[PDB]
Formats: C-alpha cells, structure tokens, sequence
C-alpha cells in the first residue's frame, strides 16, 4: 500500500508535462477504440446527431514506466491531471461533455511497460448535413472526425486499435426513423499550412423509413384527387353539387399541406414531397377549372364531350404524373 | 420474458422463432457448439434488421438476416465445412447486456438444432 | 464516389462535369500542371455557388463558376496569357478535408484537359 | 530535453503575467487571423447567428524570447495559464 503510494509519487517526479513522449524521437502512436452506447435524436432542423460513447486512447510512455509492483495500478481523478495525455478533439462537434455524475467518468490505467490506457466517457452533438432534396427518401452519411489539435504528424500519428474492429456497439443504435445500413471507418492524413495532422473518420449511412409519409401524406392526397374526379361522373346540372365538390377538394389539400408542413421540420428550401402536394394541389385546381370550362360551354353562355374526355385523361395524366415521380426519385 | 424455437438443419437455413416480450430482448445471436469445444459467437443480429456481426471464422460464408413482421431470424450458410458440424444455439440478449461474444450475457436461450456435414 | 469528365479544352471555356455522390464531396477545385512543373492550385468554389477562391497570379483574369444544371463547374479562362499553358484538372474536395491550396487533401481527380496556347 | 525543460522554466521565471509586453515602449502589434469552420444557425426570431471557428492571435514578447533550442516549441493549453495573452 505505501510502497504503491511512494512508487507512484516517485513515478510523478522527474516528469514533465508539457512535453510529449519522445520530444526529439519519432512521434508518439496512439491508438483510439470508441464503445457506442447510443444516437439520440438526429435532428433535420439542426442538421446534427447527439452521440454517447467511450471512448478509449491507449499509448506508450516510457517517463511513466515502474519495475516491481506486478499489479497495474490505476490513477482516478487527482494525481490523473499530473500526466501528459494526447490534445484529441473532435471536428466538427457542436457541443459535447464528458458525465460527472456520480464521479468523473475518466479512468486512467498504467501498465508495467509503460503503457498508457485512458477512458472517457463522451456525449457529443456532432455536424451532420444533409442532403434533403430527396426527402423523405433521402439516405444520408453522418460522421465524426478525431484530430490532434496543435500536433501534426511529425509529432503524434493516430490509428485504429484492433483494425476494424476498433469500433464496437453499432448493432445497439435503435434510432427511430432511420436504420443504419453500413459503417466505415478511416483514416487520413488532412494537410493544413503548419502541415499534416492526423485525422481519423466513423461514418454512417443511414436510410429513412417512409411508411409513416405512405400512411399520412401520400394515400391522403390520392384519395383526395380521387374524390375531386367524382365531378366529371356529378351531372353537369348540379352546380352546387359539383362547385362545393371541388372547392372543398381544394380546401382540403391546403389544408393537408399547411398542417404537414407545420408538423415536419421546418427544412427552408425545395423537397421531393412538395413537389408531390403541389402536384396533387394542381391536378384538383384544374378539376375546378374542368368545371367553370363545362358551365360556361354548355349550360350557360349523351354526356357531354368534356366530361367525356376528363374521365379518361384526368387518371391517366395523374398515373403518369405518380410514374414519373416514383421513378425519379427512388 | 421470451421464448426461442430453432429449427431447420449445400444451402442450408436455419430459423429462430421468438415469442413473448421480444422487444426487451432486441439483439439476437446465434451460437455453436461442437462436440467437447464450448459454445462459440457465430453471429448477431440487431432489432431494426441492420448492423449484423460475424465472426472471423465464419464471416463471409454465413448470412443473417431479420423481419420483425413474424418475430423470426434467418441464419443462411452458402459453403459448409466439416468442422461445421455441431448444435446450434439461437440466444437473445438485452439492450444493456455487454458484449455479444460471451453467452452468460444472454438470457435466454433455446433448445438448439444439429446440423451435419 | 464520384467521376470527373472535362471538356471544352480569347476566351477559353472549361466544363468538369462530376458524376455520383456529389453531396459528399462539396467543394470542387482546379490544378494545372505545366510540363515539367508541379501541380498548382488556381481556384475553388464551394457547394451552393458563390464564395468562389482564386490563386494570386490568376485574379481578377479567371473566374469559376457552377449552375448545377448537370452537375457543371464551368472555369471561363480568361485573359490567355503564353504562360497559362498546362494540363488542367478539376477535382472534389470533401466538407472536412483541410486547406483548398494542397493536392493531397482532394480525394477524385478528373482526366485531365491539355491547353496549348 | 532536460535542457528544453530548463529553458522553458528559466523563460517562466522573470515574468510578470500582469505586464504587457513593452509596458513603456510603444504599442504591441497583435496580428489576427480566423479560420470559419461554419455558421450554423442564423435566427430572425433572435437577430443573431451562431459562427464557429479557430481564432489565431501572432504578437511578440522579448520576456519570453530564448535561444539555443531551433526548433518551435508547440507547448500544451497549461502554459498560457503563466503568459499574458491580449483582452480580445
Ligand atoms: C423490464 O425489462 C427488463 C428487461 O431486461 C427485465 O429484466 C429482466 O428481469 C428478470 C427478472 O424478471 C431478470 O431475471 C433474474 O436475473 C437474476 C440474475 O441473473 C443473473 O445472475 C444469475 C446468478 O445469480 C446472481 O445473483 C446471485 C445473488 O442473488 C449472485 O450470487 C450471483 O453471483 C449472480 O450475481 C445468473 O444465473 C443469470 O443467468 C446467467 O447464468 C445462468 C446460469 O445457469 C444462465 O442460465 C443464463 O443464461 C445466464 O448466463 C444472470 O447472469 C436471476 O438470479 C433471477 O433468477 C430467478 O429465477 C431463478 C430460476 O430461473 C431463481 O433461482 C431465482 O431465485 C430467481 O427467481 C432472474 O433470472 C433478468 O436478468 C432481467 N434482464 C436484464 C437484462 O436485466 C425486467 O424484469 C422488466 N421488469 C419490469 C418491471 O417490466
Ligand atoms: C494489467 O492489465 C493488462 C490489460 O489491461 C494485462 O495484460 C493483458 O492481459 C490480458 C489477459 O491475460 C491479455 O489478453 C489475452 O490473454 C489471453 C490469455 O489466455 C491470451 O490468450 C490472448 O492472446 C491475450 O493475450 C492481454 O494481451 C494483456 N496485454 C495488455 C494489453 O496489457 C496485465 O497482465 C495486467 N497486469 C497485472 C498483472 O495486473
Ligand atoms: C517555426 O515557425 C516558423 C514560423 O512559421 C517557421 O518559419 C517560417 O517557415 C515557413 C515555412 O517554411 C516560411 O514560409 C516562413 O517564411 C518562415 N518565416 C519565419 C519568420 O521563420 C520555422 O521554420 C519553424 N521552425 C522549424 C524548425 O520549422
Ligand atoms: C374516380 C372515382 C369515380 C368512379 C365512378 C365510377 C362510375 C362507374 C359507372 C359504371
Ligand atoms: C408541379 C407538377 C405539375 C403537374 C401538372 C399536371
Ligand atoms: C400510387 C397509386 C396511384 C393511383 C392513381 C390512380
């Protein structure tokens, strides 16, 4: 017990902190491992994804190597802050902590040859844009990218611990309206004017589910044009009939766009489903313009000629409109 | 709780069925054991049917996939080797479990089918 | 991954038409390589147009710019000068990549199209 | 090594964290420079916008000013603790 103590302050003195291992030698090897526990909402308004994990460097140091005591010790919270540890930053998050309840959840674990193995356990809110513009059957890549912050790669190398299997814990992400198709993991090295600094990349890909936009967005605005038809099959004679048909038809899908619009993220440019509301928008305002164009002929100024032709051209226009569509974009 | 059925056992395809309170037992793993060798990870497989694990020895030839609609895991085999042979095992696991290639960390397990090659 | 084709080799134009993912790789810029010389930076513009970058000894004579019609960068050289022959090529640049001015930090290189005048 | 360690600790004597440098002379030049890493959000709502980036400030100090050791010392967050750095 005081012989761990004494040997751990001795293994503190003669040591400095501000200079890596191997100042003037080749540059230092870190090898990182990153644990996943969770992805919390991925958010399209904030183009950005929260993630929880630990993440584990593991190095050599010399300066902090001991003879004798066959038990690797661990350093906790005090004397932790008395060693030097890489300057590893993410990119590109946004913000990001490290959990302090009940105790720091930091480890540092020193072996007898040296070695260098320190835990974090890590919540961060990364960057991740997206490319909307297939919405809501877009498939996107999310990444988080590790760098050394004032070393380049003259100075520190980073790589990945066990290879592929660095990463571990990517089957546990039950994300609610996205399903992880594949992750990758790389590494590179980014060159900036100072130099080359490592950098290290987890990307994922993620796919939308799109059942929820079949069940309240698609089918609500089919059977909304199907119903605007029913005009042309109406009698022509019937105004009131007809007119209230199709203004309501027309009242209807605004309201649906306004309340879907409302309800989705907010996404302030172009979509693959406004342009299917607007369509669909169109299609029953020119069911409208079908009729005024039938009163005006026949009736003001053995069915009737106009009607006779919507009946068939109304569907087929709107069955090549959903061909087009479904074709472009899936 | 959750009860597993496997069946089944050169394309052979083998299925684990579950019922019960399967969503509190997401991941789901396959397992062998050969005659005196211990049980050993083949594979597992996650919820929403994405992000499988093989083993190094088996992961190319083996495929392992999911529909939720039937509650059921499919576990496909392309080439078999003759130190394939043994009883396998299909074993679910909790979301806060640990690691997948230890079998104490699983729940439940089922009774096990045998293949032969 | 994404494939780059030039074409168009007074006023001289200059097509990079990229195909594939484009998204994943914002940033496109072009290099020239004369005979005998290295590679060097001439300009860059970013994924939504605009914020166009230039070298300094071809400011205010070239000017880049995109419509994204077909997925076109167009370089509209300008102001021909005998020592602005080279092989141009344009090439992509993912969102964090590092510094514009540095070969090593574009991922995709085009064929390459020869200026000779 | 030992030798950098004992520059930098005679560096870090003789200083006086609350002087600028050239207390007297006339005023320091400090050089600024900033890399946008992106914008974020932009609000009508709040009138304002969030920006993320690397600030870089270059100025000169002779307190701190050695010899002997060519090379640039890359030191670690700690040691600007102990030097003044400009109220920007
Ligand atoms: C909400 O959802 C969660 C979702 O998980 C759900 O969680 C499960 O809840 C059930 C209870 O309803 C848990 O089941 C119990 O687990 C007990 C602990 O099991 C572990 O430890 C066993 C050994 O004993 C431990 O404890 C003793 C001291 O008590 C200690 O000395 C030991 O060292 C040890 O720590 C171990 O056997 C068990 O299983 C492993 O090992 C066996 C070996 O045979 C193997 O067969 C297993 O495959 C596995 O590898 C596990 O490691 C357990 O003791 C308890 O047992 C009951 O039944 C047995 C008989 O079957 C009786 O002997 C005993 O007295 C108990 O009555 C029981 O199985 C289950 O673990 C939870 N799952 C998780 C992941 O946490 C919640 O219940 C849900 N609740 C609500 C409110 O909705
Ligand atoms: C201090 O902790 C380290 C681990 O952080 C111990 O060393 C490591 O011990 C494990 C377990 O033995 C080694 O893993 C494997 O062991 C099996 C044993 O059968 C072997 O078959 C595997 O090939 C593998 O070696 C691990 O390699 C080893 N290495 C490392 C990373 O340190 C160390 O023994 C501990 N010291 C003491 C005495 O507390
Ligand atoms: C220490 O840093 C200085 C400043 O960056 C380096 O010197 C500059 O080096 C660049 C790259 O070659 C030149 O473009 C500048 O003209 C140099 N300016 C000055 C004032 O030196 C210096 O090289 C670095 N030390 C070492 C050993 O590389
Ligand atoms: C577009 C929905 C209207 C269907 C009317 C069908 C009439 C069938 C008459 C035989
Ligand atoms: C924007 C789509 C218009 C379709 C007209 C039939
Ligand atoms: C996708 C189904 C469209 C049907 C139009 C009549």
């Amino acid at each position: 017990m005081s012989f761990v103590k004494e040997t751990v302050d001795k293994l503190l003195k003669g040591y400095d902190i501000r200079l890596r291992p191997d100042f003037g030698g080749p540059p230092v090897c870190v090898g990182m491992n990153i644990d996943i526990a969770s992805i919390d909402m991925v958010s399209e308004v904030n183009m950005d994804y929260t993630l929880t994990m630990y993440f584990q460097q593991y190095w050599r140091d010399k300066r902090l190597a001991y003879s004798g005591i066959p038990l690797n010790l661990t350093l906790d919270n005090r004397v932790a802050d008395q060693l030097w540890v890489p300057d590893t930053y993410f990119l590109n998050d946004k913000k990001s902590f490290v959990h302090g309840v009940t105790v720091k959840n930091r480890m540092i674990r020193l072996h007898p040859d040296g070695t260098v193995l320190y835990g974090l356990r890590i919540t961060t809110t990364a960057a991740c844009m997206m490319d909307l513009r297939r919405y809501p059957l877009d498939e996107q890549n999310c990444t988080l990218e590790i760098e050394s912050y004032g070393y380049t790669t003259d100075d520190i190398e980073f790589y990945w611990r066990g290879g592929d299997k660095a990463v571990t814990g990517v089957e546990r992400i039950e994300l609610p309206q996205f399903s992880i198709v594949e992750h990758r993991l790389v590494s590179r090295n980014v060159v900036f004017a100072t130099g080359a600094y490592p950098r290290l990349s987890l990307s994922f890909r993620l796919k939308r589910n799109i059942g929820y936009f079949i069940l309240q967005t698609y089918m609500p605005s089919i059977l909304i044009t199907i119903l605007s038809w029913v005009s042309f099959w109406i009698n022509y004679d019937a105004s009131a009939a007809r007119v209230a048909l199709g203004i309501t038809t027309v009242l209807t899908m605004t309201t649906i766009n306004t309340h879907l619009r409302e309800t989705l993220p907010k996404i302030p440019y172009v979509k693959a489903i406004d342009m299917y509301l607007m369509g669909c928008f169109v299609f029953v305002f020119l069911a409208l313009l079908e009729y005024a164009f039938v009163n005006y002929i026949f009736f003001g100024r053995d069915v009737n000629a106009i009607d006779r032709w919507s009946r068939i051209v109304f569907p087929f226009t709107f069955s090549l409109f959903n061909l087009v569509y479904w074709l472009y974009y899936v | 709780q959750v009860q597993l059925v496997e069946s089944g056992g050169g394309s052979l395809r083998l299925s684990c069925a579950a019922s019960g309170h399967t969503f509190n037992y997401p991941i789901m793993g396959w397992f062998r054991q050969a005659p005196g060798k211990e049980r050993e990870f083949v594979g597992a497989i996650s919820w929403s049917g994405g992000s499988t694990s093989y083993a190094d020895s088996v992961k190319d030839r083996f495929t392992i996939s999911r529909d939720n609609a039937k509650n059921t895991v499919y576990l496909e085999m392309n080439n078999l080797k003759p130190e394939d042979t043994a009883v396998y095992y299909c074993a679910a696991k909790g979301r806060y479990s640990g690691g997948l290639y230890y079998p104490t960390n699983y729940d439940y397990w089922g009774q096990g089918t045998q293949v032969t090659v």
